[PDB]
């Protein structure tokens, strides 16, 4: 159901909650939306990744695209980048 | 950094050994902190003398009480450190006498002193359980009217053991003992790591 | 510019898992 | 004039604690050792005497910890032995104190190792 | 800065709950001057301090500057 | 009246059990070879005076002082424990 | 030792104003449980008072007794006065808890810590 | 004499010859900032984050380096030796990527502190940052090493405390990484000490990656289980589950180190636990059920049957408390039938005398040893925190170390005298050469392994080695105190359990079979099913279902060693307690409880009812149990020889060969390590 599967079970005591009521569970995980994203290709050895905006991103980090084997990924972001 | 004016420094200073030379019977310490506060401390049977030379002497006047407060230190064997801050209107200036006290060894009352300290000496029972003599009404203030234990004191729960929620059957609000639903998370805050004192 | 009430629930998961008696009778 | 009196200050009578946590509750005295992570020394110094740990059961609406025991996140800070020692006595919860233990000197020079003999 | 503005204390005779009134009125007044003041004469300049030891790091530093972020956290925590 | 164990507790290094130590240094190969199943258990106490525990059958165990006594009143009380 | 005294040299003298006190309440509990309507009997009352005072019969240190007379002396004033509504007065008879087993095997089968 | 006097600020604390600056500062009371020199590893230089400045000098020097002089006055506090640590505090941080809500070391971190603290306020690299790229050092170990200040610590520790010796520097200028040139993962016990040692989190641990951060951590001090040198911990604890163990410093047992198995297994601690109390159903599978009703199926079995008829074979990582209790309730059906499933050989003295089954040289008695003569064990994988001990034992001092078992990676370098049991006696004869060498030695140390002795000539193996260490004693003339002959186990309620008069082995519950056994946390298959009588009544007592639990009429859940304030016992005899960290799960209860609520049930019940009693009664059966942190001194070797000598025994041909071969051997073998997802991922890794 919801990103960590929150799956209160057909035995569980507390599934009684929802009985008359909804639960709050979300569309568009993220958990796809970034491998969504394509990987942003680059020339340089290293990289930034502000997050996109700088004052309005993620404490600036500079990443390693220095193998092909590997896409960097910024801790924050989790955006490929394809050396 | 601060402004300070080594001026008063100096004049409280000189004040403080004043004080000292005319009490030299109660006061045990006196130093002018680099925050420019005096802070005589003063044996606890030098409760009644020590303030009332300061309410009444014309080289140091000070006639209102600005607050009666008692630091616990468990460490210490004198467990509460009654702490009397007080201005001279006169003067301008402030003093702040401390005096240790124990839990089961009582102070004396200023409410002769200062009445002002008629309130908060009642304040000092009700949460550290230091008692003063001579006070006129010295009866709980800030806590229920069946509360048991004295709450500022250092080794009081915060929850503290006692809550109170309403109960149909006896149609009364009734204690139970503390259950509380997420306990109060204790982060550990301090550094292993000193700083170097200037 | 030109029933749906939010039940609220633990989102994590079980946790401590306990040992499965056998199914299988000895 | 003052008066004797040969009994442990014990004064459980007027601190105000329930009877269960005065007779069930044992404190440690220890002095907190060092997070392997940081090799700060600033947090092994005082002493400190900790209440036993008790039940901490999960709360079925939220998930939050929820817990039973009013003297668990309390942990008095003492500068030396004695006085802890002297604190658990008069409040009458039962104490067992750990001595402190300190690093041994150790022995060390950048030329020792450099010593190809050994 | 209470020290730099210019004002008026209202003291009172006759003190009872009239007096004290009429007091309270009158700081109200005296207040509206120290507040022209203020309009009048506050200096260009920042608004906290600068040792991140105390104030917190400006944002854009701690999302630039490896001191700021560590001193943001610290102070934060 | 067998006794499944005999348990011998001798404090360390002071005056009184002196004795009880000098049983154990001069006759205890002989017990145990002697009773070469009876488990007999030489124990170190500290700041207490030497007992000589003896745990009879169905779970009673009893007590016999042995502090400041004889290498032989300490070989007698053992002898007289396994009747 | 050599401990100043509060308001008794001896327990002798302080166990004077205990009695004071024990006479104090028992007169008093016919009252409270009439002007506070309290549903509780007279005798269950005085009883009550006994308890509380007998639970802190062992200590046999003046200085202590004193300060537990002296807020004794206070829960009175409370009491004898409507200061304590009925609420505050009915806590001491512990009604709505539930009482707790002190056996063993009782607290095993309820409680990991006991 | 030797003692140097120089002013720290004027404190003027006389130091011995060769203090360096720093040590100095440590004695009069303060400590200079630090970040390449731990105390037990090799003084490097790296950082020079230490620089302080001694008076009337032209530099500042390296305090960790200096060996402090006559007169020196090492100013701390100056207005230079700040602007030596504000001005290395800009370089370490200028090429740091600041990712510390990633960094796992958040507040454990000894770079963000000493910034806050000896570092300046601002920064004021405009220019661009460098990066690393992350390698696979292994399944515990993970490397963000962007975050590496090259401050080899690591590269020491695993090569001086650890004797990997893999972690290398890589090339030089700014791009010095120091990571294995090829990616070969650190495969090592004592491997998971380098996420503790690295005070940057480059490299941290990955079963604790982002589950927790550290002011949130309850830090309870307690004991390992998982091995016999009783290492101590501290188990971190948030909201009621174990989230980390790490190492706190005991200088005698573990000085700071835990082995890999007891700081990754806290994760099978988490599942596979027993909770409720089960009991077979008319089809025989096991159903749940409420304790009266689970302890009254033992009660009333237990009434009718006695002595040997009833049994207990006590399992591995079982309190010394449930012992007594289990014992005491045993005693009281008539039954001695209790037995340990760790064989120690029994024939002479055993169990009687306390020094035929504990080490006698303590621990911290390898550091003074002379010649120390291994005999069928691998330390490396039985007791890692002593393999330890000898490891710098052979670097610092000189310790001539002699295996008798399989050549095994040892971790240094041993002389292999053979894979037979009879050289034993050869060295007795004196005929083998190594006898000059123990002649030579005049502080010698045997070692016998449990597991040597676990083989069916076990009571002949320690009676051989007695008959050695009998005339090693005499050729040397060591001095008394100076203990030769000591047995280091591998099972953690061994020592506990002899001591309490446990009589180890199965071997009598095998010659009779006891109608009713309470296996005691047993997951070993001492004894089987099968094996056991026709009606095979067993009821399993103990944390986790693995071999016990699904042959068991009964499962009454205990607790394990997080959850429990009982006493265990390390190889010397030093008893320690463990403190409870968590509440034990379930309806799950502590072993000594559940025994005294069984002996209530029964009719026959124990006299202590609260664990202060319980302790009392350790008290009256044995001495370590109540005083803790305390080895017993005196021991009785020449009665043990003289019951050694009556013994008569064959020493098979069969090499003594150690149980845990290679790492492999070493991540599984106890039930809380069994059930670890870590361990798993860690074996497979291996395979
Ligand atoms: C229904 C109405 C509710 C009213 C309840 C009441 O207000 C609350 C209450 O009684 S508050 C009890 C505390 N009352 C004491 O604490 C006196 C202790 N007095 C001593 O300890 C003596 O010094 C001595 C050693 C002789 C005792 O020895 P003895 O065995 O009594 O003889
Ligand atoms: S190490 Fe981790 S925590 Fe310490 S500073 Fe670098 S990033 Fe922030
Ligand atoms: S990894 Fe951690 S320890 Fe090894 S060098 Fe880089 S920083 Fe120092
Ligand atoms: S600690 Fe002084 S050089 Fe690294
Ligand atoms: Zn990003």
């Amino acid at each position: 159901i919801t990103h960590t599967g929150q799956v209160y079970d057909e035995k569980d005591y507390r599934r009684v909650r929802f009985v008359d009521r909804q639960k709050e569970v979300n569309e568009n995980f993220a958990i796809d939306l970034i491998a969504q994203q394509p990987v942003n290709e680059v020339e340089h050895r290293i990289i930034a990744c502000d997050g996109g905006g700088g004052a309005l991103g993620h404490p600036k980090v500079y990443i390693n695209l220095d193998k092909e084997t590997k896409t960097g990924t910024c801790g924050y972001c989790g955006l490929q980048f394809k050396q | 950094v601060r402004p300070r004016s080594d001026v008063t420094h100096k004049q409280l200073s000189a004040f403080g050994e004043y004080v000292a030379e005319i009490l030299p019977k109660y006061v045990q310490q006196v130093q002018v902190s680099c925050l420019d506060e005096l802070e005589i401390c003063i044996h606890p049977d030098g409760v009644i003398p020590t303030l009332t030379f300061l309410r009444d002497h014309t080289n140091a006047q000070f006639k209102s009480l600005a607050d009666l407060t008692a630091v616990d230190v468990p460490t210490r064997q004198n467990r509460f450190e009654i702490v009397y801050n007080l201005l001279s209107l006169r003067f301008n200036s402030r003093i702040r006498v401390k005096t240790y006290a124990d839990e089961l060894t009582p102070i004396d009352s200023i409410v002769s002193v200062h009445i002002a300290a008629n309130w908060y000496e009642r304040e000092v029972w009700d949460m550290f359980g230091v008692f003063f003599f001579n006070h006129p009404d010295l009866r709980r203030i800030l806590t229920d009217y069946g509360f048991e234990g004295h709450p500022f004191r250092k080794d009081f729960p915060l929850t503290g053991y006692v809550e109170l929620r309403y109960d149909d059957e006896v149609k009364r609000v009734v204690a139970e003992p503390v259950e509380l639903a997420q306990e109060f998370r204790k982060f550990d805050l301090n550094s292993p790591w000193e700083a170097f004192p200037a | 510019p030109t029933p749906e009430q939010y039940v609220p629930y633990s989102t994590t998961r079980k946790k401590i898992h306990e040992w499965v008696p056998p199914s299988t009778p000895y | 004039q003052l008066i004797t009196v040969d009994e442990k200050l014990d004064i459980t009578t007027l601190t105000g604690v329930p009877e269960e946590h005065i007779k069930t509750r044992k404190v440690r005295i220890f002095v907190p050792a060092r997070n392997n992570m940081q090799s700060g020394v600033n947090n092994t110094k005082k002493w400190k005497m900790e209440f036993d740990t008790r039940e901490r059961w999960e709360n079925p609406l939220m998930g939050w910890a929820s817990t039973a025991d009013p003297l668990s996140n309390m942990v008095l800070t003492f500068s030396a032995k004695e006085d802890a020692i002297a604190f658990a006595e008069k409040n009458g919860w039962s104490y067992d104190v750990e001595e402190k233990k300190v690093p041994k000197p150790k022995s060390k020079s950048y030329g020792a190792n450099f010593s190809w003999n050994k | 800065v209470y020290d730099q503005v210019e004002f008026d204390v209202p003291i009172g005779s006759r003190g009872d709950c009239y007096d004290r009134y009429l007091c309270r009125v009158e700081e109200m007044r005296q207040s509206l001057r120290i507040i022209e003041q203020c309009l009048n004469k506050m200096p260009p300049g920042e608004i906290k301090v600068d040792d991140a030891k105390v104030s917190p790091p400006k944002r854009a530093e701690m999302k630039t500057s490896m001191e700021s972020l560590i001193h943001h956290f610290k102070l934060y925590t | 009246l067998g006794l499944r164990e005999i348990r011998v507790h001798l404090c360390q290094r002071s005056p009184g059990s002196q004795g009880v130590r000098d049983f154990i240094v001069q006759r205890y190969v002989e017990l145990k070879k002697a009773h070469p199943n009876l488990p007999i258990l030489i124990r170190e106490c500290s700041e207490v005076q030497p007992k000589l525990w003896a745990r009879y059958a169905f779970g009673q165990e009893k007590t016999v002082s042995l502090n400041n006594l004889s290498a032989d009143e300490v070989t007698r009380a053992m002898q007289n424990v396994l009747s | 030792t050599s401990v100043k005294p509060i308001f008794s040299r001896d327990l002798n003298e302080a166990k004077r104003r205990v009695r004071e006190l024990y006479r104090a309440w028992y007169r008093e509990v016919p009252n409270t449980v009439h002007l506070m309507q309290l549903d509780i009997t007279v005798k269950q009352g005085r009883d009550k008072v006994r308890e509380m005072f007998m639970k802190n019969a062992h200590v046999t240190d003046p200085r202590v007794v004193d300060l537990l007379v002296i807020k004794g002396k206070m829960e009175l004033q409370e009491t004898i006065k409507v200061w304590k509504q009925r609420t505050h007065v009915m806590r001491f008879f512990h009604e709505t808890e539930t009482p707790r087993p002190k056996d063993f095997l009782s607290k095993f089968y309820m409680g990991h810590d006991p | 004499s030797n003692l140097i006097e120089v002013f720290v600020d004027g404190q003027s604390v006389m130091v011995e010859p060769g203090t360096t600056v720093l040590q100095a500062c440590e004695k009069v009371g303060m400590q200079i900032p630090r970040f390449c020199y731990h105390e037990r590893l090799s003084v490097a230089g790296n950082c020079r984050m230490c620089l302080v400045e001694i008076e009337k000098a032209p530099k500042v020097v390296a305090a960790c380096a200096m060996p402090v002089m006559k007169g020196w006055n090492i100013l701390t506090n100056s207005e230079k030796s700040k602007k030596a640590r504000e001005g290395v505090m800009e370089f370490l941080l200028a090429n740091h990527p600041l990712d510390c809500p990633i960094c796992d070391q958040g507040g454990e971190c000894d770079l963000q502190d000493q910034s806050m603290m000896f570092g300046s306020d601002r920064s004021r690299f405009l220019e661009g940052k460098r990066a690393v790229e992350d390698k696979n050092i292994g399944p515990l170990v993970k490397t963000i090493m962007t975050r590496c200040i090259q401050c080899t610590r690591c590269i020491r520790f695993a090569s001086e405390i650890a004797g990997v010796d893999d972690l290398g520097t890589t090339g030089r200028g700014n791009d010095m990484q120091v990571g294995t040139y090829i990616e070969k993962m650190f495969m090592s016990e004592l491997s998971g000490n380098v996420i503790d040692i690295c005070p940057v989190g480059a490299l941290t641990s990955k079963p604790y990656a982002f589950t927790a951060r550290p002011w949130e951590t309850r830090k309870t001090e307690s004991i390992d289980v998982m091995d016999a040198v009783g290492s101590n911990i501290v188990v971190s604890t948030r909201t009621g589950e174990v989230m980390r163990i790490l190492p706190r410093m005991h200088e005698d047992i573990n000085e700071e180190w835990i082995s890999d198995k007891t700081r990754f297994a806290y994760d099978g601690l988490k599942r596979q636990r027993l909770t409720e109390p089960m009991v077979r159903n008319e089809k025989g599978l096991l159903t749940y059920t409420s304790w009266e009703d689970a302890l009254s199926r033992v009660a009333g079995m237990l009434q009718n049957f006695e002595g040997n008829a009833v049994a207990a074979i006590a399992g591995g990582l079982v309190d010394a408390e449930a012992l007594v209790a289990l014992k005491d309730l045993l005693n009281k059906v008539d039954s001695d039938n209790l037995c340990t499933e760790e064989i120690f050989p029994t024939e002479g003295a055993g169990t009687d005398l306390r020094s035929n089954y504990l080490l006698n040289t303590t621990i911290a008695g390898v550091e003074e040893a002379d010649v120390v003569l291994l005999v069928g064990t691998n330390p490396r994988f039985e007791a890692p925190l002593f393999n330890a001990r000898i490891r710098k034992s052979w670097l610092h001092n000189d310790l001539k170390v002699a295996l008798i078992g399989s050549p095994v990676d040892l971790t240094y370098r041993y002389d292999h005298l053979g894979d037979s049991p009879k050289i034993l006696q050869d060295i007795a004869s004196g005929r083998h050469s190594f006898c000059e060498v123990l002649k030579d030695a005049k502080k010698p140390m045997v070692v016998l392994g449990s597991s040597a002795l676990q083989r069916d000539d076990g009571a002949a193996i320690l009676v051989a080695v007695s008959n050695m260490v009998q005339k090693i004693r005499v050729t040397t003339g060591v001095a008394a105190e100076w203990k030769v002959m000591n047995i280091l186990h591998r099972i953690a309620s061994q020592v506990a359990a002899l001591d309490l008069g446990y009589k180890p082995g199965v071997e009598a519950i095998r010659k009779n079979p006891p109608k009713m056994l309470f296996l005691l946390g047993a997951d070993g298959g001492c004894i089987t099913r099968q094996d056991l009588p026709k009606d095979c009544f067993i009821v399993y007592q103990g944390h986790h279902g693995d071999v016990g639990a699904p042959m068991a009429d009964v499962i009454l859940p205990g607790a394990a060693y997080t959850e429990k304030s009982a006493t265990y016992v390390n190889t010397e005899g030093r008893a320690q307690q463990t403190k409870v960290a968590v509440t034990p799960p379930g309806l799950a209860r502590e072993d000594w409880k559940i025994i005294r609520a069984l002996s209530e049930i029964a009719g026959i019940t124990l006299p202590y009812d609260t664990l202060d009693q319980v302790r009392n009664r350790l008290e009256e059966v044995s001495p370590n149990l109540v005083r803790y942190d305390d080895i017993e001194e005196t021991n009785y070797f020449q009665q043990a020889s003289e019951l050694a000598k009556l013994v008569n025994q064959e020493v098979l041909a069969d090499p003594l060969v150690p149980p845990q071969l290679t790492i492999k051997d070493f991540y599984m073998t106890d039930s809380i390590s069994r059930a670890s997802q870590t361990m798993a991922k860690c074996v497979k890794a291996v395979t």
